[PDB]
């Protein structure tokens, strides 16, 4: 089975 | 190289209690070592940890898509990944190798330490006890503590501060999840 | 709790170093070799049971780079304070002459995640047989790292793990010899 990554959220410029 | 450095870290954490019955997810962001903003599944929204994180908490919380993506992570990320890896992580059991040998605090002394070296085990939780003639010795016990080897094994040395006498039987006893009963190693001065 | 799984990432300027790894209860499950775009399982057996699309990690690191730029500005360019490492050398098993063993150099409690580590045998650098881990996360958000040297214990050889870090005034040498 495949491990899933959690995305990192882009911050406010 | 004396140029200033700047570090960003992210830790996406899944905390499991009683298998996957209770799961907590944290989405954590750091500048150097300072956590500045975090999503805690116990709350369900981002919260600024320091003033540095306020703009992110405010903007991210305004986006329902971000919030629902994070709110579902306990299931789609944590529980999913636990299922993928549990057989070789959660279920990993490697039994310790146990060695007992005498030692000396200073090189020209007669033996005044007994060392129980417990090596190669997984997971980390372990209990090591010393006995003299079947009675537990609690005085003069000192240890390295639990040492992680970095390769999915641990070790620990547990010393008993005593001078071995002929006729005495010393036993190091080890309890560990990989074992179904205590592992014992006996040592005698005239063995 | 009972278990913790962490996907830990970092990006460091001006080095332009990024790392992506998974941790289970303090041990590394895998990391991504960002240059080769390959998943590197900590134990070979792990990869027979699970997979991870390495390509995916590059996107996260790119976001972390962008976020670092944002946070650097928010902080008015406040740089990281160097925290020098604690270094320990141990063997993985009780030492017996002429019985193969492994020296472990444990580099702990440091930041930023940049180090130069050299094994020395009788004062000379060793590269044969050596291995190392990537930078591993600590709960206090500093780092740790392991280096390894398989060896045949002898009365004739002495060893040192030499560690260089910007937080140190000079390289730290931790010694090991038989007895
Ligand atoms: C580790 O050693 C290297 C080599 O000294 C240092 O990195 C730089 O290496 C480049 C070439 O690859 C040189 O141009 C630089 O002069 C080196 N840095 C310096 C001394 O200015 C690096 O600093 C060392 N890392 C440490 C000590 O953490
Ligand atoms: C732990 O798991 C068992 C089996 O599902 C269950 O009976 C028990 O109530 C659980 N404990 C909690 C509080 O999660
Ligand atoms: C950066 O400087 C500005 C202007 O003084 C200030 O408003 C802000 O709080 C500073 N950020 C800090 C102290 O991290």
């Amino acid at each position: 089975s495949a491990v899933r990554l959690r995305s990192s959220v882009p911050g406010v410029r | 190289d004396t140029r200033p450095r700047f570090l960003e870290q992210v830790k996406h954490e899944c905390h499991f209690f009683n298998g996957t019955e209770r799961v907590r997810f944290l989405d954590r962001y750091f500048y150097h070592q300072e956590e500045y903003v975090r999503f805690d599944s116990d709350v369900g929204e981002y919260r600024a940890v320091t003033e540095l994180g306020r703009p992110d908490a405010e903007y991210w919380n305004s986006q329902k898509d971000i919030l629902e993506d994070e709110r579902a992570a306990v299931d789609t990320y944590c529980r999913h990944n636990y299922g993928v890896v549990e057989s070789f992580t959660v279920q990993r059991r490697v039994y310790p190798e146990v060695t007992v040998y005498p030692a000396k605090t200073q090189p020209l002394q007669h033996h005044n330490l007994l060392v129980c070296s417990v090596n190669g085990f997984y997971p980390g939780s372990i209990e090591v006890r010393w006995f003299r003639n079947g009675q537990e010795e609690k005085t003069g016990v000192v240890s390295t503590g639990l040492i992680q080897n970095g390769d999915w094994t641990f070790q620990t040395l547990v010393m008993l501060e005593t001078v071995p006498r002929s006729g005495e039987v010393y036993t190091c006893q080890v309890e560990h999840p990989s074992l179904t009963s205590p592992l014992t190693v006996e040592w005698r001065a005239t063995g | 709790e009972e278990h913790v799984i962490i996907q830990a990432e970092f990006y460091l300027n001006p080095d332009q170093s990024g790392e992506f790894m998974f941790d289970f209860d303090g041990d590394e499950i895998f990391h991504v070799d960002m240059a080769k775009k390959e998943t590197v399982w900590r134990l070979e057996e792990f990869g027979r049971f699970a997979s991870f699309e390495a390509q995916g990690a590059l996107a996260n690191i790119a976001v972390d780079k962008a976020n670092l730029e944002i946070m650097t500005k928010r902080s008015n360019y406040t740089p990281i304070t160097n925290v020098p490492p604690e270094v320990t050398v141990l063997t993985n098993s009780p030492v017996e002459l002429r019985e193969p063993n492994v020296l472990i150099c444990f580099i702990d409690k440091f930041t930023p995640p940049v180090v130069n580590v050299t094994w020395l045998r009788n004062g000379k650098p060793v590269t044969t047989g050596v291995s190392e881990t990537v930078f591993l996360p600590r709960e206090d958000h500093l780092f740790r790292k392991f280096h390894y040297l398989p060896f045949l214990p002898s009365t004739e050889d002495v060893y040192d793990c030499r560690v260089e870090h910007w937080g140190l005034d000079e390289p730290l040498l931790k010694h090991w010899e038989f007895d």
